[PDB]
């Protein structure tokens, strides 16, 4: 719902929303924007962000 | 690269030059720090200089249409308070210098600063993302430079002629440095057909392979080249390995040049070449000689005859309205056929009029800039004149802007001037509207998985064949059968697999499928990806922003959007559907 | 001209003015 | 590779670095997270070391950690786990 | 409602991109399929 | 006076005959001045040889092949035109080659007597075969510039003899290119940057040198109003 | 910014205000251009953004009927017989009769050659009538133009659309030091330099008895004299000067209704809003490309292109439970060289050069008492510095202006002037500098041409006439045919014209272009000045003709041609360019969009009292506004990161603000973005009102 | 072809106009010898020009002084164009003193030792019987232009009133070149140069000055051997 409020007829849709008792998942784009999450695209997805680096043995060795 | 007002760097890049410049010693404490730059002492200058050197920055247009609205660029500093802009990314932006302004925005974190290296950067995006046309393509004055440098006019000075009994050919040149040599004397223009023998440049396919034979590799081997030495130093720009093309440049040319380079080369030697081709083309723009003037702009002889013969026309078909046989609007209807014909003659008499070298014309031609139809409102006589309604007034104009207007053909004139503008203004802002819609709908479609392995997928007509008996092509297929995947495997009469099922359907492959006479093609789109959340990166098939498979987390959804709202402004109606 | 202080412009007018603006 | 020197910002070709890794966001993540460790080597150099390494390759005079990272990376001294 | 789901999406995919290229806009068929994929994903009830 | 910053010289040495030379920095605005006098001096006042007329044996009127060797003339003409020859002497001496049955010309089979000199011994010029006999005789002489052929004043005595261009200069190609380096701290200097392209008789190193060398004995001409006026002085080296 | 601007403020005419309709109210119906529009309103002056064709001016002959109606003169005709009767009509008046071609050919007694003349009739219809039918023929040419719009020379040939343009910069042109009178021109600029009112005009005849820069004193013929306070450096309302030269002698004999000082944008009491370059339409090393301009240095050198900029500061000493703020130099903590140009009245001395920062006014205030820092009750120990119990609110100048003083207003109280109630003194400064032209700042023709200037580059590269004279300003070509402005290259060769004088050879017979050409046109001196009207101008084949004749300045050398183009040789290279190219003299203005107004950064300034967002526009620090539309951009690229910095910590996030300036003063990495503020004020708005809204860890 | 070394004659037209020919040239050579010549002599000829101006009426460059029937910016124009000659590196200071009605021109300026204003029939401004002017000038040499140093950068009076400064002694300069191209291969060029100086040195000394810098950069490059 919180799309649909920031898109167009905020009051009918908040109002319907609440009527419903309509519990947002906070997975969308414009959701996680608005939040300041990281948004689910390019980096922000959880094969990207969870990436781990560390550097090769053999570059330890030349230490 | 990209400019940056030295004042607006340093106010910009403030607490960096007060860390760099107090660990510099610069001023003991921060405190100090702060009115260490703010009076503007010399000291900051350098210290500045020095935090600035490979740390991007993000430069934005209002409004920002497409995807490529904004670019990251490595600035660096310039005297003076305006931001240099390259001119080349002016048509992303659709940047003009009219006085128009841009906004800059400093990334911060080490991820973002990243982000700006990698995917903003303006090298690494050449591709329109829209339609994979090459965006970042010459614009006006470097097309004209190498259409004047590229062309080739016959009789020209130094040509080479066969010739015996008394003397040889005195054409042929061993190498392009005694090419430019002669041509810096005047023995030798630049645009004179002459014969070279060539050393690093590859020859066309054919000559490679009739010559060279299947070992055709170019620095090592000499050949003889009958073309113009400027069409030798525009090949000199290309890469080592591209073939020699010598033909004349317009822009649909460069255009498929650079499409194939961005297509086999990396994208450093294209960010690379492009930008050759900037400087070769502005270096040749001034030596053009395209220059305006009322000599230039010259007007047809035959216009009298053709004016007074369709004035003629007219003047009986308003007699035939005087009579009262036909009403009103047959007289509007027959009067603007009249006239429509009397333009398009007043135009086609203009074209043969004309010479081929004329400054209009090779700027027209170039595909530079501009198109007949303004040359004809320029010199000869503009044509039907519309209404503040839409209709076109019965007497239309019949002068030229280079001959002059009267008071009423100017006021008629505004009409229409008045009209269209007044139209832009709110064109924009619906065309504006349209994005808002499109983005909010498609926000949720991303790539999520790899391949969804399902079967169903659309069918393309793909040049359907013809009565006669051939492979006509069809008009439409870059934007309907380029850069897909193959839902099933292409097999003519059941016989050899052309194309087996899940291949970037290039170029190559198209070619490959015409050849072997097949017509009807699956292709696996999104429109029937199995995918529960997003859409498989196989059914979307080719990403043209670019140019190989779309990535695993790409908004696709809102790159669409854009797509299709960008060229909003450019919609116009005809004259109830 | 008709202006005490007006500089000499010759100008291109083919017709007169019945009236100054 | 007989494409001329480049010059700049992207001092290591951009496509070299990416066929070191799977797809673009990857290298992005890359290159972050390797600057990262080394601004916590450079900030713990007086102090007690962590277990981070600073530039594997040699440093400049003053350059930032991303450039020494994309250096790091077209050297392959570093391998990544995907998520 | 007449020639089931598929014929919908040439019909409208072909009618836009005619409209575009109307004034020489070359724009690929993949974006307007992403949209009108979006439009077909309900499907209304005709049954309790 | 003093441009407060001591112009310096760098060469880049790239194939045997190639360099890369750098003026850094330079007075704003100096930078084309140089450049272009430096590029047309060197293209139009290094002195050089080259050959001028060509006779062979077995042609009179047939501009197009000879027998004995099968491929073209023109192929002959540019291969001729393409070599280089350093001659002490102003005089246009004539030379010679011959060998009898198949096999590669060479100009190591050449005949130079004393004062002329090829430093292009291994290049490949024609192909007999078919038990060929050939005798190709040439006139090579000395000066400056880049002239085309000259037209045979002797053509009733000389018919076997045809004109061709020559290529008096040792240098073969030179570009500059400009730029706006250290423009804002250094008062707007820039670096000039030229290409240079010999042939293996000389470098670029003292090809550059005697054009520099020649400039400024023929601008020393146009210093000779005032022996002792105000200008601007450079340093030390 | 010009006495252009002045007059079009008035004599102008809007859609919007009281009873109006606004301009989302207005529809495409309302903004077109009537066919009753011909002569009363001009179709040409009106501003391009979004209030097209609601504000528009009124034409130079239309006149107000006393009922509020529009109405203007046309000239009545009887049996092809044109009196000088002058009737006025309004807009529906028109309908009833005809009116006529406004140049028509008159044979001297009113019969036109051809019966059928292109008539306007009453539904807006342009057809042809036989001359007997017609009753009424226009006043003039320009008739249906207006007065901003009537200075555009070879108007008939430029298009609506840059016409139109060009008519909006001829309003933001902005007042030079000199002001040159324009090489070609038209008719109506002296009439509208003497009507803005700016120029000062002898009322009543008489000789000159004294003159002088700040005064002069003319001696009527009756006994009486009369006196003329001049305004010198006097502010303006765009901040820009206001001079006024006289251009009188000390003995000569004036008439009523003669200029007698020059106005900011005039010069012998004539408009005059640019100067006079040369022009080269050729492309230049793309340094010009897609419409910019270079300029030489020679127009920085000799100040050709400079206007002055006077900028007023006011302080305001109110009243206050501290009890009042005084005027002094007893600011805390201050150095000595910034103090050295202040008196000890607590002003600046007039004549001192001032920056960004400097101190202007010391405005002395009672600091109060907060929480005074333990560190300062330890710092004054080791200093001995007392308390300084004043807060130090003075006059700072601000970011990004410069220059001298010019004086001082002083107000007060004690000085017994109608201040506002509690206010006590108030003092307005006025700082003026002189902004020469660079790069960045905005040019334009007449003919609708702008841009910025790309390069001022000195006078050795550019390009140079065989005659040495080395080109002032530089074209592109491909904005000329691409923007239907085929006018100015027109103007371009009437100025060269003018600039060089020409002598028709009209010894074997007048040629057959100058027949119609009137007389005193033949013959012309080098730097004349020539005027052509809008509508009724010089014809192609007249400047052909001219072009013809066109005598050398002071040796044997017709740089231009018959066809209009010249040779030029490349200042860089020094080889001839191998194409002639047109050279002429253009009139050129600078704008009222220079770079220095419009150039801002910010690295960290305030924030709004609502929500945490920085504030917006050039007054305040300002800061960027990312928009959605950014945003969207922003997911495409898929760098959700840098989305995030922006939205979170460079904008909203107090405590990562705090701990992000903390992180890049420290060297220290940059920390994880926290909760935005605003975000939180939204969901208590949603709380308080009226709905139940709680976000759920799991 | 031509085995010659170039001359160099002189042809003096008036006493500020004067036709320099070098010959025998190259073919090819004399338009960038010309350009080459042309760029420096008029962008680096060392010259003496007004730098700063002072009136005891005024405190700064925007207020009209009380007699002078001409604003003081315009007498900052007028100024602009004097023509000042000096031989020593060193500042000085020039002096001007005029009362009473009457034109102001250069000759009225006393220069002292070492400055000559070649230009004492241009008019200064004009006054009447409040004529006040009291006018102070600085000049020191230099070459090319430099802008307006702020008063406040260096140690000056308040008073002080910094102007433009433009050391160029060289008005106009152009060249000609006309080839011989004969079918006998002896080509040359012929260089025909023009220098206009504004009354301050001949156009000899300027051209002697411009050679003495070309020569000197050049020797530059002549030093690699
Ligand atoms: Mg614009
Ligand atoms: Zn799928």
């Amino acid at each position: 719902w919180l799309s649909a409020a920031s898109f167009q007829e905020t009051t009918r849709v908040l109002t319907d929303a609440a009527i419903n008792c309509r519990s947002d998942k906070l997975n969308g784009l414009k959701e996680n924007v608005i939040i300041g999450k990281l948004i689910p695209a390019g980096t922000g997805i959880n094969r990207y962000r969870n990436i781990a680096v560390q550097p090769t043995e053999e570059a330890r060795a030349a230490a | 690269q990209c400019g940056l007002p030295k004042l607006m760097a340093l106010e910009l890049f403030k607490p960096f030059v007060m860390k760099r410049l107090v660990d510099l010693n610069h001023a003991q404490n921060i405190k100090s720090a702060k009115r260490m730059v703010e009076r503007q002492r010399p000291q900051v200058w350098d210290v500045l200089e020095e935090v600035i050197a490979e740390h991007p920055v993000l430069l934005n247009r209002a409004p920002t249409l497409h995807r490529l609205g904004i670019q990251a660029f490595e600035p660096m500093l310039v005297e003076g308070k305006a931001i240099q802009l390259h001119p080349l990314v002016c048509e992303a932006f659709n940047a003009d210098f009219d006085g128009d302004q841009m906004a800059v925005h400093l990334p911060l974190s080490a991820e973002a600063q990243a982000e700006a290296r990698i995917l903003m950067l303006s090298s690494n995006n050449i591709l329109s993302p829209a339609s994979g046309r090459p965006l970042a393509m010459p614009r006006l004055d470097m097309v004209t430079g190498l259409y004047y440098l590229t062309t080739e006019v016959p009789g020209d000075t130094g040509e080479y002629q066969p010739a015996s009994g008394d003397h040889p050919e005195t054409g042929v040149y061993s190498s392009p440095a005694e090419a430019i040599m002669a041509a810096d004397r005047g023995v030798l223009s630049v645009r004179a057909k002459i014969k070279v023998r060539l050393t690093q440049l590859r020859p066309p396919v054919e000559i490679e392979a009739e010559l060279f034979g299947h070992s055709g590799w170019q620095p090592g081997d000499a050949w003889m080249a009958e073309t113009t030495l400027g069409r030798v130093m525009f090949n000199e720009l290309l890469p080592l390995g591209y073939p020699f093309v010598n033909k004349q440049m317009h822009k649909k040319v460069q255009a498929a040049i650079i499409n194939d380079l961005a297509e086999r080369y990396p994208m450093i030697v294209v960010a690379q070449t492009v930008d050759k081709l900037k400087d070769a083309g502005f270096y040749w723009a001034t030596r053009s000689g395209v220059t305006v003037s009322m000599a230039d702009v010259l007007v047809p002889p035959r216009k009298k005859e053709i004016l007074d013969h369709y004035e003629e026309r007219a003047d009986k078909v308003e007699k035939q309205f005087q009579r009262g046989a036909l009403n009103h609007d047959e007289r509007n209807e027959a009067l603007v056929e009249i006239w429509k014909e009397a333009t398009d003659e007043v135009g086609q008499a203009l074209r043969e009029h004309y010479p081929d070298d004329n400054p209009i014309i090779t700027i027209v031609d170039s595909g530079a800039t501009g198109n007949f139809t303004q040359t004809r409102t320029l010199a000869g006589m503009k044509g039907l004149v519309t209404n503040p309604k839409g209709e076109f007034i019965p007497r239309p104009v019949k002068s030229s802007f280079r001959e002059g207007l009267t008071v009423l053909e100017y006021f008629i004139n505004t009409h229409g001037a008045r009209k269209g503008l007044a139209d832009t203004a709110l064109r924009t802002a619906d065309s504006g509207y349209l994005t808002r819609r499109l983005v909010d709908v498609s926000q949720d479609v991303i790539v999520r998985e790899h391949d969804c392995q399902t079967e169903r997928g659309i069918v393309v007509e793909l040049a359907e064949r013809a009565p006669d008996g051939t492979l006509i092509r069809d008009p439409y297929i870059e934007t309907s059968a380029y850069a897909r995947t193959l839902g099933t495997d292409a097999v003519d009469e059941a016989g050899n697999v052309i194309v087996e099922r899940g291949q970037d359907l290039g170029d190559p492959e198209i070619d490959a499928l015409l050849a072997a006479g097949i017509t009807q093609v699956k292709v696996r789109s999104v429109l029937t990806c199995a995918t529960s959340t997003g859409v498989c990166a196989t059914c979307y098939g080719r990403s043209m922003a670019t140019g190989k498979l779309v990535d695993i987390g790409e908004a696709v959804g809102i790159v669409a959007a854009q797509s299709i709202g960008e060229p909003g402004t450019q919609l116009t109606m005809r004259t109830d559907i | 001209n008709s202006v005490p202080g007006a500089p000499n412009r010759v100008s291109f007018a083919k017709l007169r003015e019945p009236l100054e603006v | 590779g007989g494409y001329d020197t480049p010059l700049g910002i992207t001092n290591p070709p951009i496509d070299e670095l990416l066929d070191r890794v799977s797809s673009k966001y990857a290298l992005v993540i890359y290159a972050a997270k390797r600057a990262r460790q080394i601004n916590d080597y450079y900030n713990q150099l007086g102090e007690g070391i962590l277990e981070y390494v600073g530039p594997l390759v040699e440093p400049g005079l003053q350059e930032k950690p991303l450039s020494i990272a994309l250096r790091e990376i077209h050297a392959d001294l570093l391998e990544h786990t995907e998520g | 409602r007449v020639q089931g789901p598929r014929e919908v999406q040439i019909h409208l995919v072909r009618e836009v991109q005619e409209v575009y290229r109307a004034q020489g806009v070359s724009i690929h068929d993949k974006h307007i399929e992403v949209i009108v994929r979006q439009m077909l994903r309900r499907v209304t009830i005709i049954d309790s | 006076m003093l441009i407060s910053q001591r112009p310096t010289l760098s060469e880049d040495v790239l194939t045997d005959n190639r360099s890369q030379f750098v003026i850094e920095p330079l007075e704003p605005g100096f930078g084309y001045t140089l450049g272009n006098s430096l590029r047309r001096t060197l293209l139009s006042s290094i002195p050089g040889a080259a050959v001028t007329s060509i006779r062979i044996d077995g042609v009179l009127h047939e501009f197009t092949t000879v027998p004995g060797v099968k491929e073209d003339v023109t192929e002959i003409i540019l291969n001729l035109k393409s070599l280089v020859v350093s001659s002490e002497e102003d005089e246009p001496v004539t030379m010679y080659l011959r060998k009898q049955g198949p096999g590669e010309v060479t100009a190591g089979d050449i005949v130079p007597p004393a004062g002329v000199t090829v430093h292009n011994p291994g290049m490949h010029i024609a192909t007999l075969n078919d038990k060929g006999k050939l005798e190709v005789e040439l006139v090579v002489e000395r000066g400056r510039g880049y002239v085309p052929a000259v037209q045979n004043r002797a053509s009733g005595a000389e018919i076997g003899r045809i004109p061709v261009d020559s290529i008096y200069s040792p240098v073969l190609k030179v570009t500059y290119k400009v730029d706006a380096t250290r423009v804002e701290q250094r008062t707007d200097f820039d670096k000039l940057i030229l290409d240079v392209e010999t042939k293996n008789s000389i470098s670029p190193r003292d090809a550059l040198a005697s054009a520099g060398k020649t400039l400024v004995e023929l601008f020393g001409l146009a210093r000779e109003l005032n022996v002792e006026a105000e200008g601007i002085e450079i340093g030390p080296s | 910014n010009n006495p252009l601007s002045g007059l079009t403020h008035k004599r102008r005419l809007s859609a919007l205000g009281p009873g109006g309709l606004s301009r989302e109210r207005a529809g495409l119906e309302v903004r077109d251009v009537h066919p009753s529009h011909y002569g009363r309103m001009c179709p040409i002056e009106t501003p391009e953004g979004p209030n097209i064709g609601l504000i528009g001016s009124l034409s130079v002959y239309a006149r107000v009927n006393p009922f509020g109606f529009i109405e203007t003169p046309y000239r009545k005709v009887v049996d092809g017989v044109v009196s000088d009767e002058i009737v006025y009509l309004t807009a529906d008046e028109e309908d009833r009769h005809v009116v006529a071609q406004a140049n028509s050919p008159i044979d001297a007694d009113g019969r036109f050659v051809e019966p059928r003349v292109l008539v306007r009739r009453k539904a807006g219809e342009v057809e042809y009538v036989p001359s007997s039918e017609v009753d009424y023929m226009d006043v003039s040419p320009r008739q249906m133009v207006s007065v901003a719009t009537a200075m555009i020379p070879f108007l008939e040939h430029d298009d609506a659309n840059r016409a139109l343009m060009g008519a909006n910069m001829q309003r933001q042109a902005v007042p030079l030091v000199r002001s040159e009178a324009p090489l070609v021109g038209t008719g109506m600029e002296l009439r509208a330099a003497i009507d803005a009112g700016d120029v000062v005009v002898a009322e009543e005849s008489g000789v000159i008895e004294e003159v002088s820069a700040d005064y002069i004193t003319v001696m009527h013929d009756n006994g009486t004299r009369r006196t003329y306070r001049m305004r010198k450096f006097a502010r303006s309302n765009h901040g820009t000067c206001a001079n006024q030269c006289p251009i009188v002698d000390a003995g000569d004999r004036v008439e009523a209704g003669q200029v007698i000082a020059d106005g900011p944008c005039t010069d012998d009491g004539e408009m005059a809003l640019g100067k006079n370059l040369l022009v080269a339409i050729m492309p230049w090393e793309g340094h010009n490309y897609e419409d910019a301009i270079i300029l030489s240095n020679r127009l920085v050198e000799e100040d050709v292109l400079t206007s002055i900029h006077i900028e007023e500061h006011e302080i305001d000493a109110r009243d206050t439970k501290l009890g009042a703020e005084e005027i002094t130099r007893d600011i805390p903590n201050i150095s000595d060289e910034v103090l050295a140009d202040l008196d000890e009245r607590g002003i600046v001395r007039i004549g001192a050069e001032v920056r960004d920062g400097d101190i202007l006014v010391g405005k002395v205030t009672p600091k109060g008492e907060t929480e005074l820092t333990p560190e300062e009750r330890l710092l004054r120990a080791i200093f001995g510095e007392k308390a300084r119990e004043v807060r130090d609110t003075s006059l700072k100048v601000p970011h990004g202006e410069s220059g001298k003083v010019i004086g001082i207003r002083v107000f007060s109280r004690e000085d017994e002037d109608e201040l506002p109630a509690g206010v006590n003194e108030l003092v307005r400064v006025y700082v003026a500098q002189k902004r020469k032209i660079s790069d960045g700042d905005k040019l334009a023709g007449r003919h609708g041409n702008k841009g910025v200037i790309g390069k001022i580059l000195p006078v050795e590269d550019m390009p140079f006439l065989a005659d040495g004279t080395p080109v002032d300003i530089i074209l592109n070509t491909h904005g000329v045919p691409r923007r239907m402005n085929i006018g100015q290259i027109l103007e371009t060769h009437l100025g060269w014209c003018a600039h060089s004088g020409w002598k028709v050879d009209a010894a074997k017979g007048v040629p057959d272009w100058a027949a119609r050409l009137p007389d005193e046109l033949l013959e012309a001196q080098p730097n004349a000045i020539v005027s052509t009207p809008v509508f009724d101008g010089a014809q192609e084949a007249e400047l052909q003709g001219l072009l013809s004749c066109t005598l050398p300045n002071r040796d044997g050398d017709v740089l231009v041609d018959a066809d209009g183009k010249a040779m030029l040789f490349d200042g860089r290279s020094g080889e001839p360019f191998p194409y002639p190219v047109t050279v002429g003299y253009m009139y050129i203005m600078k704008l009222h969009h220079l770079v220095d107004d419009k150039i801002h950064a910010r690295s960290t300034g305030p924030y709004s009292m609502i929500t945490q967002q920085p504030l917006g526009g050039k007054a305040q620090f300002g800061g960027q506004r990312f928009g959605e539309m950014e945003c969207w951009a922003m997911q495409a690229y898929g760098a959700a990161y840098t989305l995030q910095e922006l939205l979170t910590i460079k904008s909203d996030d107090t405590v990562g603000r705090v701990k992000v300036y903390e992180a890049i003063v420290k060297g220290e990495n940059i920390p994880e973005p926290g909760i935005p503020e605003s975000f939180k004020v939204l969901l208590k708005e949603l709380q308080s009102l009226c709905l139940n809204v709680e976000v759920l860890s799991s």
